[PDB]
């Protein structure tokens, strides 16, 4: 009956008396360290949503690139580590663009977020037995937004350990917490994309220290006709006073 | 009047072997006190019993828990024993543990001795204190009353000579890294230090990570064999306490893993 | 304490001769939700208890299709299920491009078993933390096997994997020679199975959101049923 | 004690020394078994002692004695598992021998090899040695009847005559003074058999006890073969 | 893996990687011992206290509840500046200290004087004492009292609930009644649990703090689903 | 992809001393002494055959011939002595006398040898070489030579030097008896001399080995009719030899 | 010492004392295992084997504890479940590869040597570790019959009698007991007899237990390995219990 | 630290990985360097170490490297460390030149600089260089300026005015009172000076340490000599 050390905590391949992985669970804590991306999914398209958090003014804010389009019809906001999100950015367009290329058809939501799960299996083996190619898990979450004729509009959340869960909606980042519990009360089935779009401002200025504004947050959105537009400063600055007269 | 002070070094072979002496003689032990744990990890658990199934050390009836420091005490030997838990929560709080603890016991209860037992690891040899790899033990002893020009004094580097080592230990000095040299120059350096305190002696060995009990008990034989203490009597049975049989998690667990063993 | 030097990795013995991260690797599937097989002369069922982040999200898919006359239910890690599941997938279609056979569901499970202890005895990797029921019927007719990931498989009428499973394995145990007969019957053996599976609930309710089934047989491929198709088994 | 990265693998201690070389060294008395090679005038004798106290034990099935090549006969002592694993790889090491260069393998040449191999061991720090000690017999077609010892740290080097065990300073001593006495290399006889017989009394009275026939292995090396002796060979020689 | 690499050996576990108080280490004085400011508060308005960390936040609902704050104890250290916070909560006729741990940044000795602080102003009126916390050294849920300890050796508690039960148990003010709630891994400030263990703790928490269960179960199950810190990589990882 | 390296088994200390290499240094203070003295019109090489009574002297030989005009000694570990002659005799023909039609002068050879042995400091995979070695040689441009290397790969050339148990006082002797006049004959005196205050027990023509480079040998050939192929420089004196270099 | 600390961490370390831990603590994993002996009789081998009474949820002709390698030769182990699993599909291998090469079936010591050279390959890097199983195997070949057991550490030997497990003490005094009082030899069916004793013997705390023997015997089954049918089986258990 | 610090692939209990925040740690003692975007150019300005009485001046490496004819790059950090991403960058450079007809973009070449860092940072055998650089240029065809940080984890961002290196977060204070985005300096004098003017916040002796490069549109790359520096710090220093 003594207290000593222990480190079980340490190696990515080394399970705890209780069978975990605690590696893992400092990823999660990596992706916790980074900025709010939130995302609603409705019937008329899915918005994504997050905030630019700049430590200087001197930084460009049209360069925070926290959403990307991985294809026309598909699109992500990414938490977390940025050199891991590019890796799988790279590896999710390489997936889109070579199933095009073999079938002639956009490729499923549902399928390319497996695909970006399988390559985040990495650390470990491979979904298809392949060897290991990465010394850590990633520390990055993803929010896929996409459309396909099969399940209409769909939202995914991707996380390292590579499993993907569909929701209606999701909140990543450092402000995840009061956002979700937002989100559990302030979603329902028959959201229009307008609406969508107000309570996603809404509840990042609620979570975001600073004051909300065009130039610390973003706006995007995918749509059937349309596909997968990052809203520009305009639109986003008359969303938030409309929002603001709204309150 | 001999106090037994462990110190929490490699292995934990000290504090191991304190659950030798008390279990295996635990007719002559009884708990006497709990000291202040507030630069430890505070520390709370059950009672632990010995083995073989003798009565608790533990004679008070409502006393339920236990702390991280506790003194138990010898009358028909007249020794004191420290039983301690958990680790300092710094070394930089060694000095006041040394001087606000341990020092006020020594002086409220008038002890005549104390005999302090380490451990430690050759890997970590950064001074060369160790000159005589082939031997295992060692063994070092100070007196006020010999070393009264030392004392008196007005106080050459990276090592201490203050101790005399037996020419049969593994050592014959101290380096400065070490706790034991704190925990010396802090005893000397001290002003209000007990008038009854007469002998500083110092058991160490030398062993390496892992499952220490057979360790442990081999330290204490030879701790006895040597009569560091002269009250202190052979040990023949050498119980265990029951709190050994978690050391390797529940005990019937192997028997749980049936896709496993068989 | 004594415990903590010796369990590094799953090279490593102890002082009394365990071998600690095998034992956490198979610790590691009571993290899982309840599962149950069972089988009669005819027909294999499998039924799996589903759960979701929260409300907003998704339920897990518990039960994955191997090959038209075999499947499977995973409890434990969602990379080793993952895995597994698509080496079997590769085992079945070889199998069938190679020799135009079936695949036997004990060829599948000596497979798995073979796949499984490597990783127990090298440096460098991890043993697999997910328990597998796979159901079949092949040339000797219906199968139910048991997969730990230890790398041991053994052959059962019934069983349960999975966190608070011991309720319906028990059940399943009591009532062996009810089931055991229920032949050309497919809805009775269900009913037993959703049964049994509901013997391991604790403080809550089967719906049609976290229940899913799945039956092989004779003369029918191996189907899983979801949402409104358990709905009358509930 | 290593007190080190040396308790693991081959590095040199601050006084130079190589700890796991020396723990292969002691590892190499476990056995408790003492064996014995004398040369005659055209024969090679190894004898060594056999020790089998469990009684469900078939002692056919524990020898220490490998016929290596049709010349070359070899004794390992310490544990069986690395005694078998170096009896394949001389082996294998002699029949390659045989096929790079024509000619059958020498005995000294055969003991180099594995000699360059245990050194292999001692260098590398992924390799550890094998806890053996090998002795290779033959009668070399150019230089008559040869021992030949090699060690976990590489080194080799050829005997008049042999011993090796935990009591092999008073075998020494004992095939010292005959020497000393004979003033000659090797043992003057003309039949093998006389060689076993004696090489068998010289282990008696080195040793102090007595051996029946199933206490001792012995082994015979020839221009034309090595081979090995039976019970009944042994209970024939020691009958004298 | 063809080796292992051959200078990868452990490192002794008796001592624990704690964070150094000063950057000195071979100075012989005496460091600063940290003081502690208890706020003034109505202590004998309320009738219970419960001490616990964050990890036990989604135990406490906030709207279910009324939570309100009272006040801050301050604690300070000052070595030749660290401050910390702590504040103080009140719902109904009951308190609630909450402690954060942080293992990495946070050193045992503020929480072993924060313990000390908060027993020593407590047992000025001898109230109900309600302590709630996980130890990664038992193997089940554990509910223990001043006159009872179902522990069993070698199990034990440490952290700031070890110092809390210490206090109450060894400390000058001893003798006081309360209720222990253990559960059953990580550093502290970092811990994780399992579902059948949280769902237990809102059981008896709720029995304890009477509580209708529905309701209060619903509330404490939303808010242990909602990114806590227990339930780290459980929905993500298992199945 | 942990397996793909292996980390450093020879690194600098703090106070900028490699361990590693200083512990091979140690392990060959440790070993038989051996020494070399150069005269102008040859070069002595000597060991100590310190060894069982029962071992046979003549199987095992500390000094090696490279080519037919360079021999080498060594102090320290026999089996890391026995690979790196082997290397150096194949070495002399694939770099050497496969390319040019002739073996390599001395100090080419010797800076091969150290070339491979300091490749042993720069490894994750292998402990550096505890030996140290003296190479005794002619060449037709540069006459008699005489080399140590260390287990580092650091060599220099030396009129005489001693390395092993010994080598302080043998260094010291030599000091005081060498001369830039000396020949053969007195330079293989002065090596018995040297050798017999080193070694403590019997010390005959059964414990000394000593080599020489010196004139052509025909006798050693093996073959007559070519007046232009000379004959080995290197010979290795008999026990008869030197019994009676002893006795006189 | 049974613990070598500072020496125990790593597979193919040499102590002090020239001991390899690790083996060591294969072998006391090994020594928790179920009780398995194995008995030599005149022209041929019994193997028996003592088993836990598992749920009635098993089905009873896909669990057998008993292995075949080949159609001559039989195997049980105790220790790890799936090392055993391992080492009995590398003999299979092997003895398979044999036949193929040299038209027959493959003799005991061969097969005996390969299985050793295989488990001592695992006792020489640190990227490995030792087998955590004793096997007692044994069959018949054209030189007789033939039994033996392995060790982690890949030493060998060929036994009169052999008995790994639990309650090996007990069941290697029976087998002496039983070698002393039959000089002259045994036969099959004795031998079978003999088995279920021991086994009954070694396994007297939770008395329920089952009991599996097969034989490969010249005279009774061709030299084929087989099973105790029915009766055979029956009548051993009868001889045990009185 | 506490032991989650020994590698680069170990995450901290609070998600850090410490041996980037090590490498940052030896990019913050190297000489400052200062980047400034105008309306129409680039500047990117160094401190030197003074120079020693005497070290060689005419051959010495500039703080400023030509990556490209209209692309720049300076570093802060571990001086040999850069040259090895120099030349890759250089590399890359012509190489993608040859493989498309087309000269790299600004934001290209960084995203393959912060690539090669990034890899250099997946192996337990490997070390990440301790370098953060700043690249500038314009793309072909275009007259938008470019200016890009780069960090020793792979990360890089764009910046109107950024600082790297020792007292770097004074210059980058004067920097953000002293730079409005919407009124960038319209002209390449109003650029250097207030360049200048950062630099000298942190150089001691003043213009002999400083170092000025001129990047504009069309391949214009102009590297500043002693004597404009000069005039531009003494005309600062009398404004002042």
């Amino acid at each position: 009956m003594f207290l000593t050390r222990s480190e079980y905590d340490r190696g990515v391949s080394t399970f705890s008396p209780e069978g975990r992985l605690f590696q893992v669970e400092y990823s999660l804590e990596a992706i916790k360290l980074g900025s709010t991306a939130i995302g609603i999914a409705t019937k008329e398209g899915v918005v994504l949503g997050v905030e630019k958090r700049a430590t200087s003014p001197l930084l460009e804010s049209d360069s925070i690139e926290k959403i990307v389009e991985i294809d026309r019809h598909i699109g992500c906001a990414m938490s977390g580590l940025t050199a891991d999100a590019r890796s799988m950015i790279e590896h999710a367009r390489t997936a889109a663009v070579t199933h095009n290329l073999y079938y002639d058809e956009d490729i499923n939501v549902e399928s390319l977020t497996q695909s970006v799960c399988d390559l985040a299996l990495r650390f470990g083996e491979g979904a298809s037995g392949e060897e290991r190619l990465m010394s850590r898990p990633f520390g990055v979450a993803l929010l896929i937004a996409g459309h396909d004729a099969d399940d209409g509009y769909q939202l995914f959340h991707a996380e390292p350990s590579g499993t993907f869960y569909r929701y209606n909606a999701k909140a990543i980042g450092s402000g995840s917490e009061g956002a979700q519990a937002e989100l559990l009360n302030e979603w329902h089935s028959s959201l229009t994309l307008k609406e969508a779009e107000l309570l996603v401002l809404k509840i990042l200025k609620q979570v975001m220290e600073e004051k909300l504004d065009e130039n610390n947050a973003q706006l995007s959105c995918i749509t059937k006709q349309d596909g997968f537009k990052i809203y520009d400063n305009e639109k986003t600055a008359e969303l938030i006073k409309e929002l603001k007269e709204k309150e | 009047s001999c106090l037994v002070l462990p110190l929490v070094s490699v292995g934990n072979i000290p504090q191991l072997s304190i659950d030798w002496l008390l279990n295996s003689q635990a007719n002559e032990w009884e708990y006497l006190e709990a000291l202040d744990s507030k630069y430890l990890v505070e520390f709370v658990g059950p009672l632990d019993r010995p083995e073989d199934g003798s009565d608790s050390l533990y004679k008070d009836a409502d006393m339920k828990y236990s702390s991280a420091l506790e003194v138990f005490y010898n009358k028909k030997r007249g020794l004191f024993a420290i039983q301690q838990r958990t680790p300092l929560v710094s070394v930089n709080y060694l000095n006041n543990f040394i001087v606000e603890i341990i020092l006020p016991f020594l002086s409220k209860y008038n002890i005549s001795e104390i005999c302090i037992w380490d451990s430690l690891y050759a890997m970590e040899d950064e001074n060369g204190v160790i000159v005589r790899p082939q031997e295992v033990y060692s063994l070092g002893e100070f007196y006020f009353d010999d070393e009264a020009e030392l004392l008196s004094n007005l106080h050459e580097s990276m090592v201490n000579n203050w101790l005399h080592f037996t020419p049969t230990s593994f050592q014959d000095k101290i380096s400065v890294d070490q706790p034991i040299f704190k925990i010396l120059f802090q005893i000397l350096n001290a002003s209000q230090r007990p008038k009854a305190l007469r002998s500083i002696k110092y058991c160490s060995c030398l062993a390496n990570e892992g499952d220490n009990s057979l360790d442990s008990q081999q330290f204490l034989q030879w701790i006895i064999s040597q009569k560091v203490i002269k009250n202190a009597p052979p040990i023949v049975k050498f119980v265990r306490p029951i709190s050994w049989q978690g050391a390797y998690g529940m005990a019937d667990a192997r028997d749980k893993f049936v896709d496993l063993y068989n | 304490m004594f415990r903590n030097n010796y369990d590094g990795d799953t090279v490593t013995f102890s002082p009394t001769g365990r071998l600690f991260q095998v034992e956490y690797a198979l610790e590691a599937i009571k993290q899982g939700s309840v599962t149950v097989g069972l089988r009669s002369n005819t027909h294999a069922v499998l039924v799996a208890l589903k759960r979701n982040a929260d409300e907003l999200s998704s339920y897990q898919k518990k039960i994955i299709k191997c090959d038209e006359h075999m499947g499977l239910s995973l409890a434990g890690l969602a990379p080793d299920a993952r895995v597994l599941s698509n080496y079997l997938r590769q085992q079945c279609n070889y199998s069938s491009l190679v020799f135009n056979r079936k695949l036997a569901v004990e060829r599948a499970g000596h497979l798995l078993c073979d796949k499984a202890q490597k990783n127990t005895q090298s440096y460098g990797g991890r043993p697999y933390g997910v328990g597998l029921l796979i159901i079949g019927y092949d040339k000797s007719g219906a199968h139910l096997l048991e997969f730990q990931p230890s790398g041991n498989v053994t052959e059962l009428y019934g069983t349960a994997i999975g966190a608070r499973s011991q309720g319906a394995k028990t059940y399943l145990e009591r009532t062996l020679d009810t089931f055991i007969k229920i032949d050309g019957n497919p809805d009775e053996l269900i009913k037993a199975g959703v049964e049994a599976i509901s013997q391991s609930l604790r403080d809550e309710s089967l719906t049609v959101d976290n229940l899913s089934i799945a039956i092989v047989g004779k003369d029918t491929p191996f189907t899983i049923y979801d949402g409104e198709a358990v709905a009358k088994y509930i | 004690s290593a007190a080190g990265y040396d308790r693991h693998i081959t590095i040199f201690s601050p006084e130079g020394r190589l700890y796991q070389v020396e723990y292969a060294f002691k590892a190499t008395n476990q056995t408790n078994i003492n064996s014995l090679a004398v040369r005659g005038k055209d024969c090679t004798v190894v004898i060594s002692q056999k020790k089998v106290p469990d009684k469900l034990l078939d002692p056919t099935t524990v020898s220490y004695i490998f016929c290596i090549s049709r010349t070359i006969g070899m004794v390992v002592n310490g544990p069986i598992p690395d005694a078998r694993n170096a009896a394949l790889r001389a082996k294998a090491e002699a029949a390659e021998f045989r096929y790079k260069y024509g000619y059958d393998m020498p005995c000294d040449v055969l003991a180099k090899r594995m000699a360059n191999l245990s050194q292999i061991y001692t260098q590398r720090a992924y390799m550890r040695p094998l806890g053996v000690i090998l002795t290779f017999v033959s009668v070399d077609e150019e230089l008559g009847p040869s021992i030949y010892k090699t060690d976990p740290a590489g080194y080799y080097v050829g005997y008049k005559a042999t011993a090796t065990g935990p009591k092999q300073q008073e075998i020494t001593t004992n095939l010292e003074n005959h020497f000393k006495k004979s003033k000659i290399d090797h043992i003057n006889e003309e039949s093998w058999e006389k060689v076993v017989e004696f090489a068998i009394t010289h282990m008696i009275d080195a040793l102090g006890t007595e051996f029946s026939k199933n206490d001792l292995e012995v082994g015979v090396a020839t221009k034309d073969k090595f081979f090995t002796l039976s019970a009944e060979n042994i209970e024939e020689r020691l009958v004298a | 893996m063809l080796f292992k690499q051959w200078n990868d050996l452990p490192e002794p576990k008796h001592l624990l990687d704690l964070p150094e108080i000063s950057k000195n280490l071979q100075s012989l004085e005496v460091c600063p011992v940290p003081k502690v400011e208890f706020p003034q508060l109505d202590v004998p308005q309320y009738s219970t206290a419960v001490i616990t960390t964050k990890i036990m936040n989604p135990l406490f609902p906030k709207n279910l509840l009324q939570l309100t704050s009272i006040g801050e104890i301050k604690t300070t250290l000052t070595v030749k500046v660290y401050g910390f916070s702590f504040p103080i909560y009140s719902f109904g006729k009951t308190l609630l200290f909450s402690m954060e741990e942080n293992f990495i940044s946070i050193s045992p000795i503020f929480g072993n004087m924060i313990s000390r602080s908060i027993i020593s102003q407590l047992a000025q009126f001898s109230p109900d004492i309600i302590v709630i916390g996980t130890s990664d050294k038992i193997a089940s849920m554990k509910v223990m009292t001043e006159n009872e300890c179902t522990l069993q050796p070698p199990e034990f508690i440490t952290g700031f609930i070890g110092s809390v039960l210490t206090q109450l148990i060894v400390g000058p003010s001893k003798g006081l009644k309360f209720k222990c709630l253990v559960a059953p891994e990580g550093p502290n400030g970092f811990e994780k649990l399992s579902l059948s263990d949280m769902g237990s703790l809102v059981d008896l928490c709720g029995q304890w703090l009477g509580f209708e269960p529905s309701r209060y179960s619903e509330e404490c199950y939303r808010l242990w689903r909602c990114d806590s810190a227990a339930i780290g990589a459980q929905s993500g990882l298992y199945i | 992809m942990t397996d793909r390296y292996s980390f450093s088994l020879t690194t600098f200390s703090p106070s900028g001393k490699l361990g590693q290499i200083d512990y091979a240094l140690t392990a060959v203070k440790q070993g038989v002494t051996s020494l070399g003295i150069k005269a102008t019109n040859g070069v002595v090489i000597a060991t100590e055959k310190k060894s069982s009574p029962l071992a046979m002297s003549e199987t095992l030989s500390k000094v090696s011939l490279l080519t037919p005009d360079i021999g080498a000694v060594y102090s320290g570990m026999g089996p890391d002595y026995r690979v790196l002659v082997d290397k150096s005799r194949k070495v002399a023909h694939t770099s050497y006398k496969r390319i040019y039609g002739e073996y390599p002068p001395t100090k080419l050879l010797v800076s091969e040898v150290a070339k491979i042995m300091q490749e042993a400091t720069q490894s994750g995979g292998v402990r550096p070489f505890g030996v140290s070695l003296l190479i005794a040689g002619h060449d037709e441009f540069n006459g008699f030579s005489l080399y140590q290397v260390d287990p580092s790969g650091s060599y220099f050339p030396w009129k005489a030097t001693a390395i092993g148990k010994g080598s302080v006082a043998a260094k010291t002797f030599l000091e005081k008896r060498w001369n830039d006049e000396l020949e053969l004959e007195d330079a293989i005196h002065i090596a018995l001399l040297t050798l017999k205050e080193s070694v403590e027990g019997e010390f005959n023509g059964d414990t000394i080995e000593l080599a020489i480079i010196g004139d052509e040998n025909p006798d050693l050939l093996g073959y007559t009719g070519i007046p232009t192929d000379k004959g080995p420089r290197f010979r290795k004196l008999t026990s008869q030899e030197i019994n009676d270099r002893l006795e006189a | 010492t049974s613990i070598g600390t500072g020496y125990d961490l790593s597979n193919s370390v040499f102590s002090p004392d020239g001991r390899n831990f690790q083996v060591e603590y294969a072998v006391k994993a090994v020594e928790n295992g179920t009780t398995s002996i194995g008995i030599k009789c005149n022209d041929g081998v019994v193997f028996a084997v003592e088993k836990l009474i598992t749920s009635k949820l098993l089905v009873p002709q896909k669990n057998v504890k008993i292995q075949v390698v080949d159609r001559h030769i039989g195997c049980v182990y105790s220790g790890l479940i799936p090392d055993g699993r391992h080492l009995v599909n590398r003999g299979r291998e092997e003895a398979a590869s044999f036949k193929k090469l040299y038209k027959t079936p493959i003799p005991i010591p061969a097969f005996a040597d390969r299985l050793g050279q295989y488990v001592q390959a695992h006792t020489l890097y640190n990227s490995v570790r030792p087998f955590g199983v004793s096997t007692i195997f044994g069959g018949v070949d054209k030189n007789g019959a033939h039994l033996y057991m392995l060790e982690p550490s890949g030493s060998y030997w060929g036994y009169k009698g052999a008995a790994t497990g639990k309650g090996r003490q007990s069941a290697k005094a029976e087998l002496e007991k039983l070698v002393d009082h039959h000089p002259e030899g045994l036969s099959a069916r004795e031998a079978v007899k003999q088995a279920a004793k021991i086994i009954y013997l070694a396994h007297e705390k939770e008395k329920d237990f089952e009991l599996e023997i097969s034989w490969c015997s010249l005279s009774e089954t061709n030299g084929l390995h087989k099973f105790v049918k029915g009766d055979l089986l029956q009548e051993a258990i009868d001889f045990a219990q009185k | 630290m506490s032991g989650y610090d020994r590698a680069l692939s170990i995450f901290s209990p609070d998600g850090h990985i410490f041996q980037v925040e090590y490498a940052l740690e030896a990019v913050k003692r190297g000489t400052c360097a200062v980047g400034v975007k105008g309306k129409n150019c680039v500047v990117l300005g160094c401190e030197r170490r003074s120079t020693l009485k005497l070290q060689d001046t005419r051959i010495t490496p500039s703080k400023v490297s030509k990556i490209d004819s209209h692309v720049v790059l300076s570093f802060s950090g571990l001086n040999a460390d850069s040259r090895i991403l120099i030349e890759k960058a250089r590399v890359e450079a012509q190489s993608h030149r040859l493989t498309l007809e087309d000269p790299v973009t600004v934001e290209y070449l960084t995203r393959y600089v912060a690539g090669v860092q990034q890899r250099y940072t997946q192996s337990g055998g490997v070390r990440p260089f301790g370098v953060s650089t700043l690249i500038a240029g314009f793309d072909p065809r275009d007259d938008e300026p470019k200016l890009y940080q780069t960090e020793p984890s792979g990360i890089y961002s764009s910046w109107s005015a950024q600082t790297i290196g020792r007292n770097s977060k004074t210059v980058r204070e004067f920097l953000e009172k002293n730079y409005d985005r919407k009124e960038p300096p319209a002209t390449v004098e109003e650029c250097v000076k207030l360049t200048v003017r950062s630099l000298l916040e942190v150089v001691q002796t003043g213009a002999k340490n400083i170092e000025i490069t001129v990047v504009k549109p069309d391949s214009d790359i102009v590297a500043l000599s002693s004597e404009e520096i000069n005039q531009y710090v003494t005309q600062i220093e009398q404004e002042k």
